[PDB]
């Protein structure tokens, strides 16, 4: 079972993580049943 | 294939189902069904196993 758990904060702070307590709700657990061993974040890129 | 040919000479078409159990969980599952609710009285509750 591949569980994401999820939580949208509205901070306000500009650089690090802000200090605070914010429990993540469960969003979606997946039936993969698949071996995971790394990952990568993807980006959107700007063109002009 | 003619209309007019004999029953085993006509065209059937043939599906087979193939049902396997891996080590992934099993996601394809057959329908559970439901009664009606019956409340303030001590009855057997299953709900969702």
């Amino acid at each position: 079972y591949f569980k994401i758990y999820s939580k949208h904060t509205p901070i306000n702070l500009v650089r690090d993580l802000p200090q605070g307590f914010s429990a993540l709700e469960p969003l979606v657990d997946l039936p993969i049943g698949i071996n995971i061993t790394r990952f990568q974040t993807l980006l959107a890129l700007h063109r002009s | 294939f003619q209309p007019t040919n004999g029953v085993g000479y006509q065209p059937y078409r043939v599906v087979v189902l193939s049902f396997e159990l891996l080590h992934a969980p099993a996601t394809v599952c057959g329908p559970k069904k439901s009664t009606n609710l019956v409340k303030n009285k001590c009855v057997n509750f299953n709900f969702n196993g």
